């Protein structure tokens, strides 16, 4: 077939990583690193190693935002709720009176 | 010709589904038949990350 | 070898639905019916009263 | 009709009605297992998949902190914009 | 033996396959007997209807 | 089979511009006959009152088609209910 | 299925503009027909009357569909209710 | 799902009016053809005897075209109910 | 949701039109295969004849294309229900 | 809100004729690459064999976009209901 | 007021033929480059092989427009339901 | 009075075919501004390079206003609900 | 009779597509001054100077239509429902 | 017979984009009198300044029609329903 032609399904398989895991394991591999070293904190080692995570953290312990991303908290379809006046309330009643 | 006419005799009757398209009193009659599962719907539109490159998604809604 | 396998075939399927059956399902049942009676289970695989 | 608005609960309503719907999917998951007569690894094979949607649910829900009242947010919110009430430089803060 | 693709002999021929002309013909008519039913049945509703308003 | 009969009155004005879109594919012709008369003049002066006629001539029966789908629109409205 | 015979009484208007549109087209081979045969006469005024039979043919048989395209459309209308 | 089969009666002269629109744009290559051998006559006189086949031969094709999709427009309606 | 299946017998018929229109467009390159052979004849007689067969190959193979726009219309009509 | 899913089964067919339609317009450009190696050898014959390779390129580049073109009409029929 | 979605599943397949009809429209451009190579190196052999490149750069950009008018017509079948 | 409103999903995709029509027909205007600068510099070598700028001059800003309605038939799709 | 009032929201973006149709058609135009401007180069090197006063000039109102005629389109959507 | 009144408000906006497909059309006729004002100046360059009032003219009232044909579109909207 021409899409059969035009598809890659030359995998061999999926590469499963956890990246929490890994993150936690190379900050253990950063700090036995610098307890093995005795490094001070001026050290470009240490800087290198602690700055910018220690910068990331406290940016996203700080951010206090009044209201979350434009997708996760409104500009979301909503379908039309149902008026109490006019036909939506008559079909109220008569929902009301069938079941009851 | 012998096999489209048999299938357009058995089209017509409703013996067989139409070309290209599933047909459910006879998929349904079918799986009574073979006494095998029913053809349900098994697919999941609301699952985590399946619909996040769609602008007009799908609501959840319970029936 | 046409009169071991229509008896087989009368015996096991039935002459009138194989009639109605089509020429390749019925070749097909005849050549089935033709290996069982060279074989010969019952006899011992021997073509002998 | 429809219309393209805003949110109808908050962020940390939304997140307890999900952990509360992943909990019943789990509760059911297990139960239809104890009914069937499963031991623990068994149960584990069964309903580790709704474990992990309720794992996830918690962890988005520990994640989401609601914001804190100051003047700078209400400030915020009479101009009805988004706006970070912990960031001196906005989004260069986001690397400095 | 090559365009028929069996060796053997031909497929979907038959009295089984040739019945199904027949079965059509019977279902042709027993449907046609049903929608001039229900055809004239609405079409009497639809007279019905229009005759009261219009 | 059971028969509808409806009567679109607003077919009455769609018509209308559908032909007055070819109102203007004429005068393309009318131009084209003038440009002839034009260059065939700057070619050979002599040979302008020769050729007048057939200007006036090549004129009239593009701009008489024209004229045909322009009547179909306006005789769409003002007598059609 | 149900059968629902609709008789539409607004396309008997529709196709008049559609064809009237259709009347403009050959009114630019028009032109370019006398054009033709004026070119042909600034290129060589003694074979200007040797060229002039293939004018009026070459004009009136373009015509003919111009008229079978105009023919249609009014043929459209006072016959068809 | 349901099946309502409609039968559209007025859709019976809407294509006309497209095939009428159609039958015009053959002409263009009409009177091209007939230029043609004006021009040509025009520049070599001696030589228009034996182009005078070529041109009918290319007009009674072009003509051709026009007169089948004319056909198509006038076989759809005093059969077709 | 609700599923209306319909089946519209009159788009048998509309179609026929729409690719009918399609039908002379084609005429114009035909015709102008022979526009080019007649002048470039009169520029050159003596190479009228290594040209021939280069005019007649895209006089009937630009009719092909003109060919299968008519073929689906014939098959649109009198095999479809 | 109510939600009425249509399958209209005439669809299959309203946009072949449309893709028929457009399968003319290259013969216009095919029949202009002979026509362009016409008036090329008529002005210098010596080159007619050196351009005859980009006369027959550019006859199927041409085509096959019209032949392009049918893939759509001929696609759109024969496999969709 | 009152809300009726309604999803139209024919319009999957119209358009294919609309955008169907444009795919064409660049063929007779396309052809355009080539017949300026030709006639070009008519007047002058010597520069063909200057012009050449002008003359590919010709082609393959003129083609990708109507490569681009076919990609929409593929792109609203094989992806839309 | 009584307000039926409609959202037609159909015409998600019409407007796509129509721009996608409208795709091609810069690119005879593509081909129109090499051609032309083919037979210039044929006329005159001298000045190929000097009307370079203008050959690339003419074909940017007149392939952007492909561009842009091809950007509508694309817009109008991945981003329209 | 009773006024049933319609607001298709669909109407939105079918006529984008006809705009979006017609920012094409001046592209044509745009390339045809640039065109000249080269042919009237080569007939005249010298004055290429003095004629490009009068070439963005054709250029610009050109390509200005095009931006009145593509700015319907984005006017038809971003700001209607 | 019964009277069903409809008021269709999205041809409103759709008519909007029935002008704008037209808006472009003269565009061509713009660009068209400065290149010919430009062969004009190259065929005699002391007569550019006889040309340029009957150029302008040419110019402003080719374009004064796509004023006329843009407005409409315009006026369609910001005071119709
Ligand atoms: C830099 C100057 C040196 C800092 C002084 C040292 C110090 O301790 O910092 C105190 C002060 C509090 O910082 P913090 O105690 O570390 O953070 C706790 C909360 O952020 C505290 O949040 P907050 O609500 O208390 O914000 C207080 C805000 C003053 O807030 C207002 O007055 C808003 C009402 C405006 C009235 C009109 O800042 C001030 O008090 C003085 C600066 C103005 O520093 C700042 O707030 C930085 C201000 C720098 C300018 C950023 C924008 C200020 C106004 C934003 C209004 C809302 C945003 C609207 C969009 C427009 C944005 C431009
Ligand atoms: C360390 C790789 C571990 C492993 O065995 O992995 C083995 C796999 C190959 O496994 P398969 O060929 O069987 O699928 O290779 C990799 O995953 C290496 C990926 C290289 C790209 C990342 C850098
Ligand atoms: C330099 C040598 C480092 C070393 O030997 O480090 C040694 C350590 C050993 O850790 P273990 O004791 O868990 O095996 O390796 C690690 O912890 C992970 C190193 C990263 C390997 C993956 C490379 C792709 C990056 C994705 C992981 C997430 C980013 C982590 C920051 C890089
Ligand atoms: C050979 C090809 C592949 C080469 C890949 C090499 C990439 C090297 C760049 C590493 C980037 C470091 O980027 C860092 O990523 C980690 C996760 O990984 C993010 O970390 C984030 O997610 C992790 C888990 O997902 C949480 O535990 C953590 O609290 C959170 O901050 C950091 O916020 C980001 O700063
Ligand atoms: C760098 O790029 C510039 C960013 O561009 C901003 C996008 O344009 C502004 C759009 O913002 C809106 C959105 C909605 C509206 C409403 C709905 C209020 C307009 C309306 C009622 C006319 C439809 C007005 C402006």
């Amino acid at each position: 077939s021409p899409n059969e032609h035009l598809m890659f399904f030359d995998f061999s398989s999926w590469l499963l990583v956890d990246f929490g895991k890994r993150w936690e394991r190379w900050v253990s591999f950063k700090k036995s690193f610098l307890t093995t070293t005795r490094s001070p904190y001026w050290s470009p080692q240490f800087f290198l190693l602690t700055f910018f995570q220690l910068r990331n953290s406290n940016v996203k312990l700080c951010e206090n935002w009044n209201w979350a991303p434009k997708g996760d908290d409104f500009n979301l379809l909503h379908n039309s709720a149902a008026e109490p006046f006019g036909r939506d309330l008559k079909a109220h009643l008569e929902r009301e009176a069938g079941a009851k | 010709n012998l096999r489209v006419e048999w299938e357009k005799n058995m089209e017509i009757q409703k013996k067989l589904h139409p070309s290209g398209l599933w047909s459910e009193e006879q998929a349904f009659a079918a799986a009574e038949k073979l006494g095998r599962p029913k053809a349900g719907h098994p697919m999941r539109v609301f699952e985590d990350g399946y619909q996040q490159f769609d602008l007009k998604p799908k609501l959840f809604d319970p029936d | 070898s046409r009169e071991a396998i229509f008896m087989v075939i009368e015996e096991r399927h039935g002459w009138d639905n194989f009639k109605k059956l089509s020429s390749h399902q019925q070749g097909v049942i005849m050549q089935e019916a033709a290996q069982e009676s060279l074989l010969a289970r019952n006899k011992g695989e021997l073509h002998l009263p | 009709s429809s219309y393209t608005g805003a949110a109808l609960a908050p962020k940390s309503e939304r997140l307890r009605l999900a952990f509360e719907e992943k909990q019943k999917d789990h509760q059911k998951c297990i139960e239809e297992a104890k009914g069937k007569g499963l031991k623990k690894d068994e149960l584990i094979d069964a309903c580790a998949w709704t474990h992990r949607k309720t794992i996830l649910a918690l962890k988005d829900w520990f994640a989401y902190r609601p914001p804190f009242q100051d003047r700078r947010s209400k400030w915020a919110e009479y101009c009805s914009i988004r706006h970070d009430s912990g960031s001196w430089l906005g989004w260069s803060q986001k690397f400095f | 033996i090559y365009g028929r693709g069996s060796l053997y002999g031909y497929r979907f021929d038959g009295e089984i396959h040739r019945q199904e002309a027949q079965n059509v013909i019977l279902y042709k008519e027993k449907e046609a007997q049903e929608m001039a039913v229900v055809m004239e049945k609405l079409e009497k509703e639809i007279q019905e209807w229009l005759k009261t308003m219009e | 089979a059971i028969a509808y009969e409806v009567t679109v009155n607003g077919a009455n004005l769609i018509g209308a511009g559908m032909a007055a879109s070819g109102v203007g594919v004429p005068a393309i012709g009318v131009a084209m006959c003038f440009s002839s008369y034009m260059l065939a003049a700057a070619r050979q002066p002599n040979m302008s009152a020769k050729l007048l006629p057939y200007c006036i001539l090549g004129f009239a029966l593009s701009e008489a088609l024209a004229l045909f789908t322009l009547l179909i629109a306006l005789l769409e409205l003002f007598v059609f209910s």
